[PDB]
């Protein structure tokens, strides 16, 4: 059995760390819901 | 409890307490990704949450009601991933989404890597609306992980 417990509020933080790039990827989505690269 | 917010999804079929995923509670409905729970019912203290809608191809599932989250990324602004890593505190990460280019159109994508138990963490716009869930994506050349911004359809 699975259960849930609260982890925080849904809110934007102004002092948040900024990281991560913004790649353009050609992908395909199959019937099972898995993405794959083209 | 049905309080709005972000929640961990835990199990005990394995060793100790294990976090399989994350979800958001809004308007009495719990939203997570399908691969996290596989449509199984959930426990909330003394109460119980049963699946209401789900789709394996979208990799989304909702509990107690229909999908409520309908905000969309504008395609321009940066967003924040409210990551809930297993065993660690919730932490916001701001980032500029990339693009998943498919035959059916384009969807935003976030290039942030976290343990798989973070699947279901919400992605927010600057107004604080949930524009999608994190945890269904690909692995690119370098070996890092890029997740789509997976959003459902209200009504
Ligand atoms: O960041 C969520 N996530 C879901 N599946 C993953 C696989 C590898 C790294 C991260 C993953």
């Amino acid at each position: 059995d699975m259960y849930i417990e609260r982890a925080g509020d849904i809110t934007w933080e102004k002092d948040a760390e900024v990281t991560g790039n913004s790649p353009r990827l050609d992908v395909a989505l199959d019937e099972s819901g898995d993405f794959s690269l083209v | 409890e049905t309080t709005d917010g972000v929640y961990r999804v835990m199990t005990r079929r394995l060793l100790g307490s294990t976090q399989v995923g994350v979800g958001v509670m809004q308007e009495g409905v719990f939203h997570t990704m399908w691969h996290v729970t596989k449509g199984a019912a959930l426990r909330s203290g003394e109460g119980r949450l049963d699946p209401y809608w789900g789709d394996v191809k979208q990799d989304l599932v909702s509990y107690c009601g229909p999908w409520k989250l309908d905000a969309a990324w504008d395609g321009l602004s940066e967003v924040q991933l409210l990551a809930v890593p297993p065993g660690e505190r919730a932490k916001n990460i701001q980032t500029l989404p990339g693009i998943f280019k498919t035959k059916d159109g384009d969807i935003g994508a976030v290039a942030l890597d976290y343990p798989a138990g973070t699947s279901g963490s919400p992605i927010l716009d600057k107004c604080g609306r949930v524009i999608g869930l994190y945890g269904n994506g690909v692995v690119i050349k370098n070996g890092s992980y890029v997740s789509a911004i997976t959003q459902g359809k209200r009504e």
